[PDB]
RNA sequence: UGAAGAGUUUGAUCAUGGCUCAGAUUGAACGCUGGCGGCAGGCCUAACACAUGCAAGUCGAACGGUAACAGGAAGAAGCUUGCUUCUUUGCUGACGAGUGGCGGACGGGUGAGUAAUGUCUGGGAAACUGCCUGAUGGAGGGGGAUAACUACUGGAAACGGUAGCUAAUACCGCAUAACGUCGCAAGACCAAAGAGGGGGACCUUCGGGCCUCUUGCCAUCGGAUGUGCCCAGAUGGGAUUAGCUAGUAGGUGGGGUAACGGCUCACCUAGGCGACGAUCCCUAGCUGGUCUGAGAGGAUGACCAGCCACACUGGAACUGAGACACGGUCCAGACUCCUACGGGAGGCAGCAGUGGGGAAUAUUGCACAAUGGGCGCAAGCCUGAUGCAGCCAUGCCGCGUGUAUGAAGAAGGCCUUCGGGUUGUAAAGUACUUUCAGCGGGGAGGAAGGGAGUAAAGUUAAUACCUUUGCUCAUUGACGUUACCCGCAGAAGAAGCACCGGCUAACUCCGUGCCAGCAGCCGCGGUAAUACGGAGGGUGCAAGCGUUAAUCGGAAUUACUGGGCGUAAAGCGCACGCAGGCGGUUUGUUAAGUCAGAUGUGAAAUCCCCGGGCUCAACCUGGGAACUGCAUCUGAUACUGGC
């Protein structure tokens, strides 16, 4: 599965920032967020209460890129020991090598850390990966390969990520391209427009 | 095929030919006391109890009745004699 | 009648064999009357993957059951 | 200490309800579109059907034997003078056929039968029980047969029939006589097979008597593991199924069996069962469990666990611990298959390919190497068991089809009271970089022993074997692009499918014009149709996408949890009344039920939590926690039953 649609769309369509083609322009530009918004919500709807629910539910999605079936398996993962589907959710999603391959600046986003896991430019544990949708614990780390540390997109990536906020759940050193897990993320520690009000009812009424 | 069939469905006519007239010879011996139960005198039965008991063990060491079948042939025709004098 | 055998395990490809005390009857890798030990054939890369346990084995045997000669053989990575 | 709702009767409003739908189940098809892996599975459909080839062997340490191999032995040659060669000989290692024993009642397959001693579950008495393992006695001597091999015959023939020879641990007498037979008891009565090794006195061409060892034989009785029988509980439809037995209902004596029983022959009687649903037809094997849900309940059993039944279809006996015995015996019939046209042989519901059915389901592959089981006191063999190779958009899972940068935003299309918008950072180009494919380079572990040398009271006759241990010889792979990991030039071969008023989001402009074709429902459609078709776009999913029979949830819409009966759906027109069911208050007492306590059970899996190991995860595995249940033996008697 992938979007074939420019990546930009999505975000003004939104009306918000979903992390969506990102490199050296870093944020804003030339992403025209409520300058070219399209064909419709400039003169937002109103519409349906299945709404906010769906687009809702799409916007908590895509921003990291995760497929229906992924996104239930998940909300069954953090309907686990009580630990609530509005908050133990964002520890599946944020947890995931895909998006601490981006987290870690190999990539300038989600898409382009999983694809960096597809062409097995990354190693877990001094391991080789090609699945891009596993999950990272405390204690795990995680580097990319000689073979591919001079690609000009991880170049990219990396002075990406010193324009972005520091993440308190995983440490990365620059010099050795490398990087360890060290606790999982937290609501009111992850600090971010993330939704609440829909993951807390999902697949039911 | 080349199977055991032929030693036993039948070559078991050749232990016919041996059981079956040890078997009928017997029985003539317990039907010879069997009918003695009706008196008088306990002697009758007794002898003709100590004429068939000596036949019937002689088939009771190996094959027709060597595993239970000779004492089932007397424990209840000892319960037949002893009611009598 | 009753010998002290191997239990493949793991179904395809993937085998695990448990040694195990079990009737001619029946089953070819579970139902078994008591296990023994293991012969595990990916173990860590550890000393770890063989396990008997002598004294009922030999109780077994003592009191009548097989021992196969495979197993007597293996007796001895356990030391001894 | 536990949980999906909306739409819709009308001129409309409020209740209530039929229906449609959400998410699974999947042991699938369609039919477009199809870049590749990883794991699993492979006729729920006619007990319908087939060519050819397979699927059950094995022991000479039970035995008469000796074609073949080599030794030993006795001779003969080359002279090679220490071996090679030849003949002769079952002495020995051994072995082709046969006699004899063990196994082939297993591992499997199928689901026709069956609403049932068939299944699931706990007990019992009159019981056996090959295999495994024990004790206490016995352990001498004869004989009649029959295959191999031959004679002949129906032969077209696999042959197997009619006759002959001969041997045994096969088959039958004699000798011996309790732990046993039956009982409280005297007492009568009968079998066996030895076999293979090892060795000391004295001597030999070893031609050892005799003792000792291993492992067998007979009886009698135990241990164990199983099994036949008897008891008590779960186990379709139909009550417009009302009749059902009759070895039935209750007794008696033998015979049969391990043993209950009308098992089985006789003889002694005439009942027995049922509306509180007997009984018979239709359909159907049953269960660990799986599927669904918050659960109850409902559905369902392939695949992974466990029984039964069944072997062309029907039927009969033997063998045995067990079978009307898939690859055996004996018959009948049908249909294939063959024919020398005189009659002959076959069992796909073991495994392969396949005829046929159905919407529909893997190759006439390689190998006995590993491992289970089978023989043999064992090396060694058998195996369509098993272990491997090959197949699939059938499912479950996973990945790819390139990234950067590129305008008030081209040329074109599509929308636009012509301002602009939109396809679209997309492209054109400009800078870089490759997953899988392909082609190459490395490479685990599966495989371990037996024969022997050696050597100990373990055993014995304290220098074999056997028992046992180290080293040293001997020395086993069908599978190999094995599992796993790394590279090479190159964007290299790679995206489709459904949907767009209301519910339920995405649509503007046209085409058609009540026509043509859609659905879950109203319906959409007559010249400005969001639903049909077309253009340009949008929306969702993606090597798929849509679509559905079949099972649950939602369905409290059968209410056990959990409902209603004045009128929506219902008190059945009204009085009496047996069984059934119900029953005030209190002192005793029974202790079935209940709860308590204890001893057993709820297997392996699996749901849940946490590990290990194979791309993630599944899975396969390791430990916890569960499986709120079930069987019994004691206690208590509040309360239901009982006195």
């Amino acid at each position: 599965a992938r979007y074939l649609g420019p990546k930009l769309k999505l975000s003004r369509r939104e009306g918000t920032d979903l992390f969506l083609k990102s490199g050296v322009r870093a944020i804003d530009t030339k992403c025209k967020i409520e300058q070219a918004p399209g064909q419709h919500g400039a003169r937002k709807p109103r519409l349906s209460d299945y709404g906010v629910q769906l687009r809702e539910k799409q916007k908590v999605r895509r921003i990291y890129g995760v497929l229906e079936r992924q996104f239930r398996n998940y909300y069954k993962e953090a309907a686990r020991l009580k630990g609530n589907t509005g908050e133990n959710l964002l520890a599946l999603l944020e947890g995931r090598l895909d998006n601490v391959v981006y987290r870690m600046g190999f990539g300038a986003t989600r898409a382009e850390a999983r694809q960096l896991v597809s062409h097995k430019a990354i190693m877990v544990n001094g391991r080789v990966v090609n699945i891009a949708s596993y999950q990272v614990s405390p204690n795990d780390v995680v580097s990319i390969r000689e073979k591919a540390k001079k690609q000009s997109r991880v170049k990219a990536a990396l002075e990406l990520a010193e324009q972005r906020e520091k993440p308190t759940w995983l440490e990365v050193d620059a010099g050795k391209m490398e990087g360890t897990f060290k606790r999982k993320p937290e609501r009111s520690d992850l600090s971010a427009d993330i939704n609440e009000h829909l993951i807390v009812e999902l697949y039911s009424k | 095929n080349i199977k055991s069939a032929k030693k036993r469905a039948i070559q078991s006519e050749k232990a016919r030919k041996h059981n079956a007239s040890r078997r009928s010879m017997m029985r003539t011996f317990i039907k010879k006391v069997y009918a003695a139960i009706e008196a008088g005198d306990k002697a009758a039965a007794q002898k003709a109890f100590n004429e068939m008991q000596p036949i019937v063990d002689r088939q009771a060491a190996k094959g027709l009745i060597h595993k239970n079948k000779a004492a089932r042939h007397k424990a209840n025709l000892t319960a037949q004699i002893n009611k009598l004098a | 009648m009753v010998t002290i055998r191997l239990a493949r395990h793991g179904a395809k490809k993937r085998p695990f064999y448990q040694v195990v005390v079990a009737d001619s009857r029946n089953a070819r890798n579970g139902r078994f009357i008591e296990r023994v030990g293991f012969f595990n054939p990916i173990a860590s890369e550890k000393e770890e993957g063989t396990r008997l346990d002598l004294d009922r084995i030999a109780h077994w045997v003592g009191q009548g059951a097989t021992i196969s000669d495979r197993v007597a053989a293996l007796i001895k990575e356990v030391n001894k």
